[PDB]
């Protein structure tokens, strides 16, 4: 095809660059043309591509003026791939002025995507194309807001749409009609012609369409065959430059290898990659400074760094969820200035850092006037390493010097660190760590509450001591850490023991809580400065043990058979515990007694069927008072059951036909000692009647008496649809209309069945028909008498 | 052990106890009751020379 | 009356009550009274124990631990005036640590002149709330009363009030010091004259209580002097002060001395005559003469030396502080430190102040209560002599309320060695600090670390610079602003903006809730510039912003920050009306009820409201109302478009009426039990292109009327060959809505009555009614009409034969 | 703010004169505001 | 919260010693396992 490769891109402002697609055959790529504001329709009249034929991704076209009829400046633009697609889309046509047809009569089929047409007044002649004839799928689209809103097919009113047969759904047809080569499409040169094909309906390769690319070329974009030597090419060009750097996979040349899929040096392939594996992220000034969340932004999914990372966050779970996927720094870190860092934690899978590129003074870990910051890891079990470089902590007030220590511990740089790189007064000066354990005497839990008593503790004056501080939260699983975000943890003080001078124990117990739950209690002493001689305790773990369970949610009873019910039933909001089983207890409903008084024969036939300092000062105050009084005053010389086990649903088979039956529900979390099952939930199901229930079985047996009177007595069923509430006689005499008539209960338990009586002269007949809760039964066989 | 005010008079009046307390005149000096026993312990002898006979 | 006694100088009691007969017959005390550590006694030991005659106290009263004692009632029945002279620990009276101590009792002392009371620790003490302390001291915000029976317990001071009752704070109480006792409480003309038991003022110099109305000769304690009984403001000559209550003459204060003098007590003070006052010894600038006991002015100037003990002396009180009045230099070092909480500027000042050089250190540590250090009023050297250890001179530690550190517009300083020392002084500012370097001369003393950068002031406003906002623009929620570029020496300083903002209510909003936005500091025309999110439409905020620099201890670029500025929001269209109810009270009248809306969103102009009315259901009029069941009811692609703008851009009549300042509306000429659809939206600007807010609906249906649903009209009928009638009756053309049925209850001669429906089609469409099958008789037939309301009333019988 | 919502902000600022992930997803800070104003429009 | 509903609290508490009544202060002031170990009687 003569023409240029013509990368994707965009016109505005003007038509003069327009003329730039003069010398363009295929566009690989996409166009945008939007901002015609200053154009007249004369000035586009002498502008044409008969050279373009391809465009690639998508085709936008937006606030177009003058324009009428694209026919002139596109008059052979074959087909759009959408090799990339606009969001599902190809074409999007937006806001045009002007514009009243289509003009594109060269456009044959899109691969892939929709075409979206909005708020064009002007745009007309579109009940003349077929949209399935181009596109594959019609059920995307969105078109509103056009002239046409507010059959022969045909683009232009000279040019038609070149209706293919329904043979040629796709192969296309030519000016005889004649359906074209499979791989040809829409239209063709020459029919059934692979090389005369003028679009591709699956892939081009050297003029030819063909379906698939054979090997070494691989399938590029989609739409072409492209072999290793010009994708590497263009990997290379990419390589070098800003940017969709080409990979090869799957015979495909994707801009990108996809999940669980490495660049390899030596060959194209995307090689299966090492676990996560994610990616690694450069850094020319190797500075990047992390100012809030969005400078992390495009952090997300890093883990090799290879430059220097310096924070710098003027503030929680934001930063957790863009950061902690990083391992190593091969420069130095640097945090500077941080207010709102309460600890290092979200940095968690750092193993090392080389330090290669070294912080001014031979550092690799910079700390510097961070206030907010009390911890850096759980050095307990994580572990970090440094390659080599110094350390500097200054200013920074709540970090004590014991996470210090431990840093080169860890890291084995205890020589690395000189004299003054890490300042003695500045740092920790209000962290208060007095590494004063705090033991548990005993601990009773129970399923609404839990008690705590630990060991007493005393500072050398007694009377500094100002009450204890217990802390518990909530603990999903066996570890939690003691700083959460600058929150949680709900706390609670505790008024000093008395001095006893035995020994009594400070204990604590709280207030309501949630049965069979994880929770994390420590305790945190309160002092008053003169030293410091504060006291806290490991985080300890109990386990409140368990208790009746909750009710069963969602009780939903369906009748599939007259004698099986299926019961369905989710688990119970609060399962306190392992649930064990379920009990379910069906008991036969008995049926409302009132039917059986109610004569329904009468009127109402009808029937249904079924702030801290002050304190302190306080404190100090009155012992300064009394230390003053002392110095001044001394002076030296049954129901049928079911346990169902690990299901939500049943079978309950052995009912009777239209029967109710009342289902007590109940969760049972344990087996044998006494199973602790909560209150039921109720539920009333009733299976369908029978269809053969409620028709009378048995013939009628007639009497006739010397003034024509008949009495009828029929057999009614008696296993019917619950109950039978009337009977329907309709009886019709030779030469009469089926008089109809209604026996009731009464009617036929008292008359033993009917007493008629004056009967016209002549045959007569008798069908009686019974009416239970499903319905009406079955008449019975006429009786023909004549009287 | 170290014990401070509060309960440092109910350890007098034991140790010392019966007899009361020397006291001639003002005549504080620094030194008195806190530094000398509830900042640092004090033995028996420096609560017993706070008696008034003995 | 006079004072008939001796004066029993100051003294204590302990380990037995043989020695309080010591106070046999004295009614003044000239010191301090102590009763203190008293274990071996019960309450039978106490109930002999009386002192009546004993009157005022000098200092202080002081009671620790002494048990058996209940109620200081028979102990001190006549205790009227507590002078505080020379206060304890800042305290005036000391109940500390008593054990079966019940009820104070002192239901005789008025007034104390200086100092507070502190009762705290008894465990058994209760009647304390049901006592009035504003009416005895001065300050009563001085006092400390805590941890006893009356605050953890619930002691319940029932006593008499009979007796007077008052105010604390928002309801009356009674003011009773014992259960057969309450507190002497007399208008307050006689502000602090006295009072007798009638109410009569007592004289004017007279203080607590009198026994003859206006008359000083017949008093028991007096607020000025006191001299032979009956005691006078200020005693003339040959009467010199003494101890400030009382006044004597030459003789006795030349006796004292020469008894001092010749009898070496180590305790004892050579008083000294002065401005007629003989007091221990005069200030500095004087010299004690030989010849005659008063000083005379010497001639040079040698200061009065205030040696002090050991080199150091710490000041925690009023009576530590005491011992340094009328010094002017120390030979030593003071270290403040107040663990406080109230206020104690003004008895410091008093006190100090007259201290001009200090040998030794200055060490300020640990103050709470602690404003500013101007009660140094003459403080102008300090030679540093004795340095503190570190080699500091001026020290300051964790003060957090230390605000202005001295008035450097005219106050002179020297330090002449040492270096100063300053740390966590949260209320304090760098510039204070700095100033102080550049006055006291050593600039070039000072080294890294001894002042912290950080912890002087972490929470304050010392600026000192300002800023100008350029540009401000307000809008429906959005508020644009801009101000002039502000830029520190080196631009590298700046370190950014910040913005603070609230609503304001009101005008006074103070200076330093308060979101906080930050700021990007500008490049180097360009205004910094910020805009605003989620105000809410006609509100007042206040608004300024704020710098931050660097630590700057080389420099001093302290920043800038510019005066609250208060901008409302425009205002809009407001919430839907609240609370729309309507009611019939009438066939005719309809009412309105609503509330103002939700969100005015500025001032309601006023409402609109538009009424119509309905049209009935059509399957009304074709409806069978006599069939079963005749009950008649009575009444993705967001972003599409987004991305798409963001590649555009790319960078770079029914009736009504105006129903005014009124909830409640009343519509009138309206058709009877007839729907009605009421719609009412609130506008807040009329004139100007009306705004108004969304439309609340609601229906209503008007009262039913009563002849409406009756039959208006005779009864005809025409009878045929067949025995056949057809019954014409005119309907009631305007019912209650409309009328759906007809009932027609046509009866025989002497015969039952069967009833006929003729529903709407049925009267239409057959034009009337038809009976067919009746027999030759009298007949008697009443018609019904059933509207949408109710049912009409019957017709007359219709009498014919067939 | 976000789509829609947005271009009532940058008509206010810009006067006479990337998106939507900038401020629906982002912050809305009038840096990128100011700057997307289009003077050769 | 007082007498009648923290009963289940008072035999929590010291198990199996029992208590004699009194509540006023748990209802308008706070229950603190202090007055609860006390009210336990041995």
């Amino acid at each position: 095809y003569p023409g240029e490769v013509c990368p994707g891109m965009d016109i505005r402002n003007n038509l003069t660059r327009l003329h730039e697609l003069e010398n363009c055959s295929v566009i690989e790529g996409h166009l945008q043309i939007l901002l015609m504001f200053k154009t007249r329709p004369e000035d586009f009249r002498d502008l044409s591509f008969p050279k373009l034929i391809m465009i690639t991704d998508y085709l936008l076209l937006f606030r177009v003026y003058g324009l009428e009829s694209l026919k002139d400046l596109f008059p052979n633009l074959t087909v759009i791939r959408g090799s990339r697609l606009f969001f599902n889309y190809a074409l999007v046509i937006f806001e045009m002025v002007h514009l009243k047809e289509l003009g594109l009569y060269n456009l044959m089929n899109i691969t892939r995507g929709s075409v979206r047409i909005e708020k064009n007044n002007e745009l007309c002649y579109l009940a003349t194309i077929d949209w399935s004839r181009i596109l594959d799928s019609v059920e995307d689209n969105y078109i509103v807001l056009n002239k046409d809103d507010n059959v022969e097919r045909c683009w232009t009113h000279s040019h038609c749409q070149k209706v293919c047969p329904t043979i040629c759904k796709s192969h296309g047809c030519t000016a005889e009609g004649l359906c074209c080569h499979s791989e040809c499409l829409g239209n063709c040169s020459q029919p059934d012609d692979p090389t005369k094909c003028v679009a591709c309906r699956n892939f081009y390769l050297d003029g030819r369409c063909v379906e698939t690319c054979p090997p070494p070329y691989y399938h590029f974009q989609d739409w072409r065959c492209v072999n290793f030597s010009f994708c590497q090419d263009l990997h290379h060009k990419c390589k070098n430059s800003r940017c969709h750097q080409y990979v090869i996979h799957n015979n495909k040349c994707i801009p990108e290898c996809p999940s669980g899929y490495t660049m390899n040096s030596s060959n194209l392939l995307c090689t299966p990659c090492l676990g996560p594996c994610p990616k690694v992220c450069h850094l020319l000034e190797g500075e990047k400074t992390i100012d809030s969340v969005t400078s992390a932004q495009e952090l997300r999914g890093c883990t090799v760094i290879n430059g220097s990372l310096i924070i710098n966050i003027r503030g929680a779970a934001e930063l957790e969820a863009n950061l902690g996927l990083i391992e190593e720094i091969s420069g130095y870190l640097k945090i500077r200035r941080s207010y709102a860092l309460v600890s290092l934690s979200f940095f968690r899978k750092l193993r090392l850092i080389r330090g290669e590129t070294l912080e001014i003074g031979n550092y690799s870990f910079y700390a510097l006037d961070n206030q907010n910051l009390r911890q850096l890891w759980d050095w307990s079990k994580h572990n970090l390493t440094i390659t080599q470089g110094k350390l500097f902590f200054h200013y920074n007030p709540k970090l004590c010097l014991s996470e210090i220590h431990k840093m080169e511990e860890v890291s084995g740089t205890k020589g690395r660190q000189e004299r003054n790189d890490i300042a003695l007064k500045t740092n920790g000066d209000q962290a208060s760590c007095e590494n004063e354990l705090l033991k548990f005497s005993y601990i009773r839990t129970s399923f609404d509450k839990i008690l705590l008593r630990w060991e007493p503790y005393w500072p050398p004056d007694f009377r500094d001591l100002l009450g204890f501080m217990l802390f518990y939260k909530e603990a999903p699983y066996q570890n939690v850490t003691e700083f959460d975000g600058q929150n949680s943890w709900t706390v609670v003080d505790i008024d000093p023991p008395l001095r006893s001078n035995s020994q009594n124990h400070p204990g604590w117990l709280m207030r309501g809580l949630k049965p069979w739950t994880q929770y994390a209690i420590f305790v945190k002493t309160l002092v008053t400065f003169s030293r410091t001689y504060g006291a806290k305790s490991d985080i300890i773990y109990v386990q409140t043990d368990a208790t009746n369970p909750s009710v069963p949610l969602d009780p939903i009873s369906v009748s599939n058979s007259s004698s099986q019910i299926i019961l369905k039933w989710k688990p119970p909001s609060d399962p306190n515990g392992n649930i064990t089983h379920y009990l379910v207890f069906w008991e036969r409903q008995a049926e409302d007694s009132e039917l059986f008084e109610l004569d329904y024969c009468l009127k109402g036939l009808k029937l249904p069927s079924r702030q801290i300092l002050k304190e302190l000062e306080e404190s100090s105050f009155r012992k300064t008072f009394e230390d003053y009084l002392h110095n001044v005053v001394f002076v030296p010389r049954h129901r049928p059951f079911e346990k169902v086990v690990n299901k939500e649903s049943l079978v309950i088979s052995g009912l009777r036909h239209f029967t109710g039956y009342r289902i007590e529900l109940q969760a049972c979390n344990q087996d044998t000692p006494e199973e602790r099952c909560s209150v039921a939930a109720y539920v009333s199901a009733r299976t369908m009647p029978e269809a053969k229930a409620d028709d009378i079985v048995g013939p009628v047996t007639h009497e006739i008496f010397e003034n024509n009177v008949v009495h009828l007595m029929w057999q009614e069923p008696k296993e019917p649809n619950g109950l039978i509430v009337l009977y329907e006689v309709s009886y019709r005499r030779y030469g009469d209309e089926e008089l109809h008539l209604c026996v009731s209960r009464k009617h036929f338990a008292l008359e033993r069945g009917c007493r008629l009586r004056g009967l016209s002269p002549g045959n007569y007949s008798v069908r009686i028909r019974a009416t239970s809760l499903a319905g009406n039964g079955s008449w019975t066989e006429p009786t023909y008498f004549y009287v | 052990e170290t014990l401070c005010g509060g309960e440092l008079v109910d350890t007098l009046q034991f140790v010392c106890g019966d007899r009361g307390f020397y006291f001639s005149r003002p005549a504080r000096r620094s030194r008195g009751i806190v530094e000398e026993c509830c900042f640092r312990s004090c033995d028996l002898a420096l609560l017993e020379t706070y008696c008034a006979t003995p």
